């Protein structure tokens, strides 16, 4: 209630320090948790050496950056990421192999995976900009054919979601646990599973309030998405030459 | 009458000739990590008969299986034959990955190297690695859109070739026995995918 | 950030809670599982016999899934007036607002009256469901594979039509999964097809060629409840609905 | 003292079960330990996330197989492997990348390494064959220019070594701890270290007794070498694109 800015700026930085990667937020995160915390399931269907690599897999790594402008209508999708595929496809979109990033080197060598997720969607918007976005997670997007009529902010507001206001420039934390029909997702081509490899559903960022401003205001803003794999477990140690690149999309 | 007492009995499924001129890394057998392992009889009937392990016969009646399998390798050799081989195990492979296989890609996955000096028998217990707690059986009740391959694939290459002495033979028989291990179990009863050979007569419509 | 409340501007007072009608009607309508255990029409069909059938041939087949079949409006000439007029029931309307399920189902099949023949019903949990197309009641017209034939090892039951022409059965959960999908299924892989329906129910008659002539164009209706131990485990919002009294009237 | 062979063969299998890889020996291993067990040194020169991957790095993997024949003289080298380079070069000699084997995927992504070694040199020789080999480990072979006069079985018998007799068909276990001038070996091109990358010295298998037999005996025999990295520690998480292939030699 009594402001006194100095050379530092009178703020309070919140830190997310996860395995030598530190994320900083000026604002408070707007969290939303779709499902409760999952259990480890190496008991029921694995006899191979099952081990996470928490020093290299529970790190933060950007998977998407995009430009939200004022030339977007009311109900318009900005991002639609199939996150376990989107990590590998964001690496392959930077034109290299998957063995050059320490986050994804167990995906090259193992066969199956189960772990929870942490998604940070950070906007960099001016204080005078006005707008609002959704951060809605949907489990198993491709297994529903009527999802093309579902992708709208009217339907995504009904399930739980994270709101991002362009004025406050706040942040969206997304605790995504593993919830799938099968208790493991294969990383490569595996028997009677040829398509939809390592797909758990779509994080899709759409617009509620389009970006509004004055006549000479800053036209665009930037949105960056980071991901974390914290409660992982990798089973089925295999050859890396069996692995193939992801579908481009 | 107990399924864990039937599947705990070894059945001879394979014989493999391992010779002196087999080079370093030659394939002896590749097969499927399932109870449905076949041995075809070379008969003249229009429908062919097959030998199965008792675990495969008792698993044909049930839809879903899970657990470890135990492959007993009995290598019929003297105490003057010397060799060394890998019994490896690769987690899930498709049909296009059944080829492009050597003894070097095998050592990325789980594998066991066995030396043959004086003990001529061992038992490899097979891991159960899948995305699914159970596993749907290999054949259907004559419903061809219900076919499903193995969860994973077993190999047996030659790590060190055979060195026999000049007084013994240059060829060695290897028997492969199958029984469902201590963790093997089956659940849902369906129409069994196998039939008896008592009346081996089929009528085309 | 969905059910939050920044500032609740209550201008009201305390309203007397009836306990979801338990005060007025002696029953609380809060547990939605109590609503879903009321039976609702899974489907209806007219029996039609094209080729000569044996005793082993199944009369019709259908996958057993809780979110309701592909909505059979019928032919343009003769539409099924229940699914055309009042589009869909309560149970799939609830199941549209979820993603995953696990549990059993209850099927009550009502057969025609003047038939007498003994009826067998098998449940085959082997048939994977290939796409939302052909997720419907299928008249078995020919027998090529082991689909048309009464098989041995499945869970079967025979209803005596001379005693009673209705069968009441419970389909168990036999998939090797954590859940199954609870939407209009889109087939991506082969393993995902194993995890849509519980199984596949085939109903067949033991009639011969002479007694099957009295069975043609007779209606068979199938009803289903939700069973118990039946859990929906992921909240998904509802799709675009359609208002029923906005549908056009058959003007003359 | 009372033999009774059966269908099994009257033996006693010794097992080395190390992270889903099992090695079997009929005979007793002839061990030789050059230096005592080393200490972990992440305290003194690292602040990065330091973590081994004992589920995938403490496995066994073949690095050399060769054919010892009767056409070899008295003092003749059969193998000369610079073991940390020889693991990567044995993978690259099979014409693929290094990210296809689970043993070496932290070498793709990290910068430095320190860990102990376990070497199994297994011969498959007949009982009637007569011969004997050395398994001598030498720390930092390339840093001594007079080693070309040193490589002989007369000099290698003076330091400790492991003897392999072709008659008994025994086995050579080699516990090799980390002993180097610097406490870490870089995995790639690092500042003021351009050549001799990840080289700790030569395991060189030479002949003492050449393979002797009758006129019609089995002419050759095979020798396979396996390696294990048990007390590893990986530091300096880096990009995989900075890594280059090893020198062929």
């Amino acid at each position: 209630d009594n402001p006194n800015p100095g050379p530092d700026g009178e703020g309070e930085v919140e830190l997310e320090k996860d395995s030598n990667v530190v994320l900083t937020t000026q604002r408070d995160p707007s969290t939303s948790i779709p499902a409760p915390v999952s259990v480890k399931w190496s008991r029921w269907t694995s006899n191979d050496v099952v081990d996470d690599y928490a020093t290299i897999t529970s790190r933060w790594y950007q998977i998407a950056e995009f430009v939200w402008s004022k030339d977007d209508p009311f109900d318009k999708e900005l991002a639609r990421l199939i996150l376990p595929r989107a990590l590998l496809s964001s690496i392959e979109a930077n034109s290299d192999a998957i063995c050059d990033v320490p986050n994804t080197i167990p995906f090259k060598v193992h066969a199956y995976w189960r772990g929870d997720m942490e998604v940070r969607v950070q906007i960099n918007s001016n204080k005078f900009q006005v707008g609002q976005l959704q951060a809605t997670w949907y489990y198993s997007d491709h297994e529903n054919l009527n999802i093309s009529s579902k992708r709208s902010v009217y339907g995504f507001s009904q399930m739980d979601h994270a709101l991002i206001s362009a004025s406050a420039s706040n942040e969206a934390k997304l605790v995504i646990p593993f919830k799938h029909v099968y208790p493991f997702l294969p990383t490569r081509i595996v028997p009677d599973w040829t398509t939809g490899i390592l797909d758990m559903g779509a994080l899709n960022i759409r617009v509620i309030a389009p970006l509004r401003m004055s006549a000479t205001g800053p036209t665009t803003c930037n949105v960056v998405v980071f991901i974390k794999l914290n409660n992982s477990e990798f089973t089925g140690t295999s050859s890396g030459k069996f692995y193939a690149s992801q579908i481009r999309a | 009458m107990t399924v864990s007492s039937i599947a705990s009995r070894y059945g001879l499924i394979r014989r493999v000739q391992w010779k002196k001129d087999h080079a370093k890394g030659s394939l002896l057998l590749q097969l499927d990590a399932d109870p449905f392992v076949e041995q075809r009889i070379e008969g003249t009937n229009p429908i062919s008969l097959y030998w199965f392990a008792p675990v495969g016969v008792v698993s044909s009646m049930f839809m879903q299986w899970r657990g470890s399998l135990e492959y007993r390798f009995d290598i019929i050799a003297s105490q003057f034959h010397t060799g060394r081989l890998i019994v490896g195990y690769v987690p899930g492979l498709t049909a296009s990955l059944q080829l492009q296989m050597d003894y070097m890609k095998l050592k990325s996955s789980s594998y066991v190297v066995f030396d043959l000096q004086e003990s001529n028998s061992f038992t490899f217990e097979v891991p159960y690695v899948s995305y699914r707690p159970w596993w749907v059986r290999k054949y259907g009740g004559n419903y061809l859109p219900s076919s499903t391959d193995a969860p994973s694939t077993l190999f047996m290459y030659v790590q060190v070739p055979l060195i026999p002495m000049e007084a013994v033979s240059d060829t060695i028989d290897i028997n492969v026995y199958v029984r469902g291990g201590s963790s093997f179990e089956v659940c849902v009863p369906v129409q069994p995918s196998l039939g008896l050979n008592w009346n081996t007569d089929f009528i085309l419509r | 950030e969905e059910s939050r409340n920044t500032t609740v501007l209550d201008t009201t007072t305390t309203l007397q809670s009836s306990g979801f009608g338990r005060a007025f009607f002696g029953e609380a309508f809060n547990d939605l599982k109590t609503l879903m255990r009321r039976y609702q029409l899974y489907g209806q069909l007219l029996l039609s016999v094209t080729t000569d059938k044996d005793i082993d041939h199944c009369m019709f087949t259908f996958p057993c899934l809780p979110q309701g079949l592909a909505l059979d409006i019928g032919s343009a000439g003769s539409p099924h007036e229940i699914f055309n007029r009042c589009r869909d029931g309560i149970i799939p309307l609830i199941a549209s607002g979820y993603r995953f399920y696990r549990g059993d189902l209850r099927y009550k099949i009502v057969f025609p009256s003047n038939v007498n023949s003994n009826i067998w019903v098998q449940h085959r949990p082997d048939r994977r469901l290939e796409g939302w197309s052909a997720a419907k009641i299928v008249n078995c017209d020919a027998v090529s594979t082991g689909q048309g034939v009464y098989n041995h090892g499945y869970a079967s039951h025979i209803q005596i039509t001379r005693v009673n022409n209705v069968i009441e059965l419970e389909v168990p959960f036999y998939n090797a999964t954590c859940y199954n999908y609870l939407q209009a299924f889109n087939a991506s892989s082969a393993a995902s097809s194993y995890a849509v329906s519980l199984g596949e129910i085939s109903v067949g008659f033991q009639a011969t060629s002479d007694d099957i002539a009295s069975i043609v164009n007779k209606p068979v209706t199938i009803y289903y409840s939700i069973g118990d131990g039946m859990q929906f485990s992921q909240w998904v919002g509802y799709q675009p609905m359609m208002i029923l009294d906005q549908l056009p009237a058959p003007v003359v």
